[PDB]
């Protein structure tokens, strides 16, 4: 689940 | 008279924008090329993309935005990105051309261009429109990385859970946006409404896109063409 | 001597890697530009997801292969696609150069150039001393093409539930490789071990391969950065 | 589940 945005936001 | 705190909140969104919006355009020769019915999407999926990952950076400097949860920073980023990519697109955008000059000429783009990604003129006629409504306003930068940080900072999205949270965070913003206007903008007495409609004009394109995307995102011929971080963002995963 | 039904089997081999080998290139000024650590990444990506488009078409038009079931069909490409283009990119591949030449001078592809993307040289070394072994067999395109439907039609692959229906297929393309080399490949009675000694290669590649991938793939900020169809082929799903 | 393959085998 969401695995870009989450990196994205740190 | 603006308060220090509110004139800390309009230094640090300009800092943020000016630090995630690349006035030179140069990551544009990344992209996959242009090609001028569906020969534009590589590039503007590309192009898009790139741009989800701008409005991530700026979001991430917004004061307060970076203490919601994870699961709040996610639920406002999936509904308001593709919001704050046409607001931020207009600073690339003219009256004259009725097109979005990005550097070169192969990064200048028409509406015959737009029309060429899988979207069709009712999206694309109340794109433009708000575009060069937009652009009448003469916006200070002040007030137009203002009311990016309003759009995104929006309660009344869909998985959001601190609704009270995020929306004092907003009211915080919007005062300063209305005291901004009526001490350093001259002739602004109707600006800080026109600008809320705006907003409206936005949920409006938001639904005409997401509705628009669902036919991309089920041909998988099409889909296919996108991105990872597109299909993240745009997708409808809880 | 070959049976009509061999050679029936030949004429459509080569016909379908006609149909799906463009030999000018053309489409490479379609992919992210190559930029020359990561730095190669978004323009390999799109080649090997190109290229993968290829063999799935080249797949579709195997005798028998459509008429295996979905599965089997999904089973066969996802452990073989690797190993097909690295072999069907040997017809790029020069002695001289050590290098892949696609067209014009931004598409010629060093040792230096396939560092930069995200894999080491554990898999780059055996990759290029498999293209020069290859290279110097000198196959004729007759057996290149049978190679590759050997190779993917394996029933030694994870995931097939009709093994005995694509080894049947395998043994009849084995039978016809064995038959062309002895009457239409002068001096080639060593060569039908050395090109099974080859898809062995293959398989080592195909490990190293997988295993770096692995670690791409969970470094969001480079996966991020491959197609959905190259996620989805080289994914762990089932 | 591999939706792309699926469409791209016809
Ligand atoms: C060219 C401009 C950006 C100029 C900026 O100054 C550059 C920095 O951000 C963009 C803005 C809105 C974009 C459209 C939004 C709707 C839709 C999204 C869709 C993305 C997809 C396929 C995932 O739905 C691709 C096609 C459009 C019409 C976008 C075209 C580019 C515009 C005008
Ligand atoms: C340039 C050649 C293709 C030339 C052909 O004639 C063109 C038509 O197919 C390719 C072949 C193997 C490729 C490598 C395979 C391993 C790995 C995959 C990885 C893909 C990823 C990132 C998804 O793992 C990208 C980097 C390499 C080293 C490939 C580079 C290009 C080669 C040599």
């Amino acid at each position: 689940r969401h695995k870009i945005l989450h990196r994205l936001l740190q | 008279m603006l308060s220090d705190e509110q004139m800390q909140i309009i230094n640090s969104l300009v800092e943020a924008h000016h630090k995630t919006y690349d006035d030179s355009y140069s990551d544009f020769v990344r992209f996959r090329p242009p090609v001028r019915r569906l020969s534009m999407l590589p590039h503007l999926a590309d192009l898009v993309s790139y741009s989800i990952q701008k409005v991530i950076g700026f979001a991430k400097m917004i004061p307060g935005f970076r203490d919601l949860t994870a699961e709040d920073q996610i639920a406002l980023l999936k509904s308001s990105a593709i919001e704050i990519i046409m607001l931020r697109s207009n600073q690339s955008f003219s009256l004259e051309d009725m097109s979005w000059s990005c550097g070169g000429p192969d990064f200048k783009y028409c509406i015959n261009d737009v029309t060429k990604a899988g979207h069709t003129l009712e999206l694309l006629e109340p794109l433009v429109k708000f575009q060069v409504g937009l652009k009448k306003l003469k916006l200070h930068e002040e007030e137009h990385v203002l009311l990016m940080a309003i759009c995104l900072l929006s309660p009344d999205r869909p998985g959001v859970q601190d609704h009270v949270r995020i929306e004092a965070l907003q009211d915080r913003l919007c005062d300063v946006l209305q005291a901004y206007i009526r001490i350093q903008h001259p002739g602004g007495r109707l600006l800080y409404a026109k600008m809320i409609q705006k907003l409206a004009d936005l949920r409006s394109l938001n639904e005409e896109h997401s509705k628009q995307y669902r036919s991309l995102s089920f041909q998988p011929e099409h889909s296919m063409q996108l991105t990872p971080l597109v299909l993240e963002v745009f997708g409808s995963e809880v």
